[PDB]
């Protein structure tokens, strides 16, 4: 609740816009708005890691007291890191979710909005800052076996960024259809089950369906162009159906290529086979469903949702939204989120980062739109060029099992890898490969490692970590596992990121940090 | 002192070759005490500018392109001729030459090529022309803004 | 000659809208408005509906000659305009910018709307190109403003003028001419 | 050659278009130091018996009048040329920033700058008030908001923020606990995509 | 003695009124000093402080402190343009115009003070940097203020005219022909041949 605290925002303020995400400006630029609606001035941080916490804020030594903290939280107990707090007000929208108690009391400088059902971490205050020594212990320890499973066994993300601020605001006399796609941004930017999960999905079929399936505030004469509002159908997430041909997809896709083994030749047999049971040409195979004839572009889908019944692949049926402006087009929200990241460039200017942040949060606009268009073209190629290390990596296997998980390392960079989240996806694309298909699941699940060739950073052993599939809830050890080399015996090691799962050795003194992390 | 003009040190400084009735004396400049009654006599313009038009000294005389010989068929051939930028000063000669060279005769030429621009530049949607050209161009690419943000 | 010139002056028209609140924290702005109450439409010059419609405030309906028939009449008045035709405001090409911006999320049909005003526009300034290929022999004393409509002139402003005075150098001596 | 020579001023411009890191005070130096060199071409025969004023110096006399002549309009130019911008910049600000070098001030140029930048001082006193404000008219024309909040820029340079502020380092990223007081400079020499 | 006109008197001059009652004295030196008031310095800066001191009581409200604020804005780039204008005009003509104050002091309807502080500013800078230019053998003869400066003796703004009077041929001074007048029409000239009308107010300009 906030509909008490919101009315408090008119004086001086910050509209931080948080460390690296895409769920950002989905739940800020919303609020780079409202702001000057409320007639407020705003202001907004590029940050990249703790690192740029107060060497941005520490420029800023003042009391503005109507503060964001979002995508952060598991960082200090708040006040001890923010000390200038003497009553200066912070206001949290954070998802990065397991938070520690330290942070929410002193209940005058942060707002809690916390409320679930799991009451299991009550006493935390009543052991840690309130703690006979024997008995002491016994209940230190005997507890942190639910303590200590938070913050020391895995971690997690919770809900969305700016839903909240939806639920604040479809109140507010205010239906920014356009920002209700704002929404669905920040939906698969991680509530994508193949991302992050939902489970709730299914009952989000009602919410913004009812949210919406309520509303045509135009019900009767809605034939316009302009903004029409957006209309549900059961949909995919399949890469990148529109402007590229079904060959694109049916290659670079990845639910086929689990259940499919497409990278080989039988794959290919093996589909033509099935482009016979749908009878599509090969020509119309091969142009963009845009490009293509019609009445098959039409006709695709109400046969692919039935007569792949069969065939390995039970979960291409999803449930999404798609729109235009006019007559140029027909958006897909599933069609941009792959594009976001194609302005993520990690360039040796030391301008591209926070510019391209700038350029980025310029780009969800109507008015600018030109752009995008270049960045669906950078991934295209970025999706073809995962090929230059898969099919040479998984015939010559550099694949390294390495005991309880499985092992792998790269040792030359790539100008499309400076950025670094492609470390996440080539995993998520080739475990698959080999070694969960040249034998049975046995070999398959467990989680990998990835090293980070750095061929422009000076060589620091850059990492993401992974989890067995098709058991995904089950959250992350690596959330702590990589602590224990770490703890055993730390080896130049960082923090720096936002994230737990994520690190930075040096370039050679990677190997006995593993002997001592095989465990 | 002047409508001023860009080129003050080409803007009275064309050239032309009057001849001569009388004699001459020293010129300073030039291979110069005397000399004839008709020769071709380099004169850029400036000093001549007021210099007794009415005396003795030179003639009826004209660079042949603002003789009559091209342009009184260029008001004719007023219908496609093409200017470029050659012999520039070409809307302007006049405002200071017509009279002065003293053949009384010319004064409609000049007007009677650039007023064929009340129908010229309808179809638009010298070293003068180029600021008034430049603003057509302009006003029309603001009037675009005019709609909107555009 | 501007694109807000203009704007600097025909949002000072002012036109019967609604509010959907009341009198404000204030009252009523002495001046020419009475107080507000929802409801109850009021006119008032059109820079708040600004504050109001993209506010989420109100809405607001148009003048008369703003709608079909009588424009769709008017295509056909002009007929006449040998000099000029009828004149609804005078200013229906500017005030329908930002109407037609913002109001039309709400409103019945802006796009016949659309077609016809700019289907009279540039038509009634063919009419400017071409009575021009009329104007001859430096008329000065010869003009037209009859039923001149304020947002064209300006599209010729600045151009025939600072030429012509160059040739008004040229529009006593003898048989020849003078400037 | 008499006076050829704005021709060639039209370069010292060049990268002083609208992203002028600095400017040059140049072309000037011996074209005016033949000009009263020429006096002596101007004063050879004057008032002069060498011809006791007939035919043979009157056609030059004119060439002496348009040697002058020539001479004080591209003078009247050569700043006043450099007025004009200036004047962009100078309604840009007032007093607030004036210009980044100050390093071709061609030397008494602070003789007209001032005069001009005072100039304005008519409409001064009569601006805001008939005693007069120094009056917004070219800056932060935010319906304006609170205080006290911090900055964002597009990398202004000069660094020459006269207002009240602790160290605001004038470009993009010129951010510290800035009031308005301090902020109340500059829009459109490099700065505002943002705040 | 002589009040009750529609000037800063005993009532209400609306604001949006007022709004008129000075707006073609800079509609009008556009297309052209036309005779200047400094009595506006008496209307505006204290109308404007009336109103600035009720925000100045009125600034908690969130709505009418716009509506004002807004109002002063609109009403401000205009009392900006005037003198954004005539700094211009009489910065461009330093020249001549002296001759005019010399030959009439114009008095409070034409002309005004601070321009003719101008004239000091004007011949402070350009003697005092001609100082450095040339002034080591400076002039023999054409020493002074020099002769041959003008800016604008043309008189010659070619016009468009606001139709605004007698619809009837009303036919007044003009050195070109002036039949045929008229509410709608007109016959288009340059400022040289009225300095009349406007003078009068009579006519208007588009």
């Amino acid at each position: 609740l906030r509909n008490d605290f919101y009315r408090q925002l008119v004086g001086k303020r910050i509209l931080i816009v948080v460390n690296y995400d895409i769920d950002a400006i989905c739940a800020s630029r919303i609020l780079q708005a409202l702001f000057k609606y409320d007639h407020m001035l705003y202001t907004v941080v590029p940050i990249m890691g703790v690192t740029g916490l107060k060497r941005a804020y520490g420029e800023h030594q003042g009391d503005v007291k109507y503060v964001v903290l979002v995508n952060c939280g598991g960082c200090v107990d708040i006040v001890e890191l923010l000390q200038p707090s003497d009553d200066v007000t912070f206001f949290i929208c954070d998802s990065h979710r397991p938070l520690d108690v330290c942070n929410i009391y002193s209940d005058r400088q942060v707002c809690i909005l916390g409320d679930a059902s799991l009451e299991e971490n009550i006493p935390a205050f009543e052991t840690i800052f309130y703690d006979l020594k024997q008995r002491a212990r016994r209940q230190w320890e005997s507890e942190r076996d639910r303590i200590m499973f938070e913050y020391t066994q895995f971690s997690y993300y919770g809900r969305s960024a700016a839903l909240m601020v939806f639920e604040l605001a479809w109140k507010l006399s205010k239906d920014n259809m356009d920002l209700l796609w704002w929404a669905i941004v920040g939906i698969t930017e991680q509530l994508l089950l193949g991302k992050i999960e939902s489970g709730a999905y299914t009952l989000e079929l009602e919410q913004i369906q009812s949210h919406v399936s309520r509303l045509t505030n135009k019900t009767n004469d809605q034939n316009t162009m302009s903004a029409s509002k957006i209309t549900f159908e059961n949909d995919l997430h399949l890469v990148l159906y529109r402007h590229w041909p079904v060959t694109e997809s049916m290659r670079y896709s990845r639910y086929s290529s689990c259940q499919l083994k497409l990278w080989t030749l039988r794959g290919e047999k093996r589909l033509h086979e099935l482009l016979l049971e749908m009878g599509l040409p090969l020509v119309h195979a091969r142009q963009t469903y845009g490009a293509m004839d019609l009445v098959l572009r039409k006709e695709f889908f109400s046969m692919v949702e039935r007569l792949a019944e069969k065939y390995d692949i039970a979960d291409i049926v999803y449930g999404t939204f798609t729109l235009s402006y006019g007559y140029r087009s027909r958006y897909a929200a599933a069609d941009y989120v792959y594009a976001l990241l194609a302005i993520m460039e990690s360039v040796k200017k030391h301008k591209t980062p926070e510019d391209c942040f700038l350029e980025a949060s310029d780009a969800l606009s109507r008015q600018h739109k030109q752009l995008l268009s270049a960045g669906i073209d950078q991934a295209k190629l970025l999706h073809a060029a995962v090929f230059r290390q898969v099919q040479s990596s998984l015939e010559a296997r550099q694949v390294h099992s390495a005991g309880s998980f499985f092992y792998y390392v790269l040792q030359e960079e790539h100008a499309f890898f400076s950025y670094p989240y492609a470390l996440g996806l080539l995993a998520r694309f080739l475990l698959r490969g080999h070694v969960a298909t040249s034998r049975a699941r046995q070999a398959s699940d467990l989680p990998l490692i990835a090293s980070c060739p750095l061929n422009a950073s000076e060589g620091m052993c850059l990492l993401v970590g992974i989890v067995p599939v098709r058991e995904d809830s089950p959250r992350n050890f690596f959330g702590k596992a990589f602590e224990q080399a770490a703890q055993k015996s730390g080896v130049a090691l960082l923090q720096d990121f936002f994230e737990p799962a994520v690190v930075q050795l040096r370039q050679s003194d990677l190997t006995r940090f593993l002997d001592s992390l095989t465990v | 002192p002047n409508y001023y003009s860009i080129e003050d040190i080409f803007v009275t400084q064309e050239k032309v070759e009057c001849r001569v009735n009388t004699k001459l004396q020293r010129m300073g400049f030039l291979d110069s005490d005397d000399l004839e009654p008709g020769r071709t006599v380099n004169l850029p313009l400036w000093y001549i500018k007021e210099l007794k038009v009415n005396n003795a000294y030179f003639t009826v005389a004209v660079p042949d392109i603002y003789r009559n010989v091209h342009k009184a068929v260029c008001e004719a051939e007023t219908t496609h001729i093409e200017l470029g930028r050659l012999h520039p000063y070409f809307y302007e000669f006049g405002r200071y030459l017509t009279p002065y060279d003293r053949n009384h005769v010319i004064g409609r030429i000049i007007f009677e090529t650039l007023r064929q621009r009340v129908r010229h530049l309808l179809d638009i949607s010298d070293n003068i022309e180029a600021k008034l050209h430049e603003a057509g161009v302009r006003t029309n690419s603001q009037y675009i803004e005019w709609l909107q943000m555009t | 000659m501007d694109p807000s010139i203009i704007e600097f002056i025909g949002e000072k028209c002012m036109i019967s809208i609604i509010p959907n609140f009341s009198n404000e924290p204030l009252h009523l702005i002495y001046g020419p408005v009475g107080p507000f109450r929802a409801g109850f439409p009021v006119f008032v010059p059109l820079w708040m509906a600004t504050h109001l419609r993209k506010q989420q405030k109100c809405r607001i309906v148009p003048p008369e000659w703003m709608d079909m028939d009588i424009l769709e009449e008017i295509k056909e008045e002009e007929k006449r305009s040998k000099f000029f035709t009828k004149m609804p405001c005078e200013h229906y090409m500017v005030v329908a910018q930002l109407v037609m911006s913002t109001a039309p999320d709400d409103v019945p049909r802006c796009e016949e709307l659309r077609t016809v005003i700019k289907d009279i526009f540039d038509i009634r300034e063919s009419k400017l190109r071409t009575s021009i290929d009329a104007f001859i022999k430096g008329e000065g004393t010869y003009a037209k403003l009859d039923n001149l409509t304020l947002l064209e002139i300006h599209s010729v402003r600045p151009i025939l003028p600072y030429s012509l005075d160059h040739i008004a150098r040229y529009q006593q001596r003898d048989t020849s001419m003078l400037s | 050659m008499f006076g050829e020579k704005a021709f060639d001023l039209l370069k010292e411009l060049e990268r002083s278009s609208q992203t002028i890191p600095a400017f040059d005070d140049d072309g000037v130096r011996q074209v005016l130091e033949e000009i009263k060199a020429i006096f002596e071409e101007n004063v050879a025969q004057a008032s002069s018996y060498n011809a006791s004023g007939d035919r043979s110096l009157w056609p030059l006399l004119n060439f002496r009048h348009a040697a002058l002549q020539r001479n004080k309009r591209c003078l009247l130019a050569y700043l006043y040329e450099r007025c004009r911008r200036i004047k962009a910049l100078r309604w840009e600000f007032g007093p607030i920033i004036p210009g980044d070098i100050k390093q071709a001030l061609c030397e008494p140029e602070v003789t007209f700058f001032n005069n001009y930048s005072k100039s304005l001082a008519a409409y001064m006193c009569s601006a805001g008030y008939n005693q007069g404000l120094p009056i917004d008219l070219t800056n932060n024309l935010r319906p304006p908001k609170s205080l006290y909040i911090e900055v964002r820029c597009m990398e202004d340079y000069g660094k020459f923020e006269l207002d009240d502020g602790e160290v605001i380092h004038l470009k993009k990223n010129s951010q510290h606990y800035l009031p308005r007081a301090q902020v109340e400079s500059l829009v459109r020499q490099g700065i505002l995509h943002h705040i | 003695g002589l009040e009750d006109e529609d000037d800063d008197d005993m009532e209400q001059i609306t604001a949006q009124k007022v709004l008129e009652i000075i707006e073609t004295a800079w509609i009008n030196e556009m297309c052209a000093i036309l005779p200047s008031q400094t009595d506006m310095l008496e209307l505006m800066v204290s109308q404007v402080a009336h109103m600035e001191e009720q925000m100045r009581d009125l600034d908690k409200n969130d709505f009418r402190a716009v509506v004002h604020s807004m109002e002063l804005e609109r009403v401000r780039y205009i009392m900006a343009s005037y003198l954004r204008c005539r700094l211009q005009k009489i910065e461009t003509f330093t020249q001549h115009i002296l001759n005019q104050e010399e030959s009439r002091e114009p008095d409070d309807k034409r002309l005004s003070p601070e321009e003719t502080k101008f004239a000091q500013e004007f011949a402070s800078n350009v003697d005092e940097y001609f100082h450095k230019v040339a002034t080591q053998y400076m002039p023999n003869q054409q020493r002074g203020e020099a002769e041959q400066r003008i800016v604008t003796p043309n008189l010659m703004s070619h016009v468009f005219l606001k139709a605004n009077v007698a619809v009837p041929a009303v036919i007044v001074g003009v050195d070109d022909e002036e039949v045929d007048m008229a509410a709608g029409s007109q016959h288009i000239i340059p400022y040289q041949l009225v300095a009349d009308l406007i003078q009068n107010n009579q006519a208007q300009l588009i």
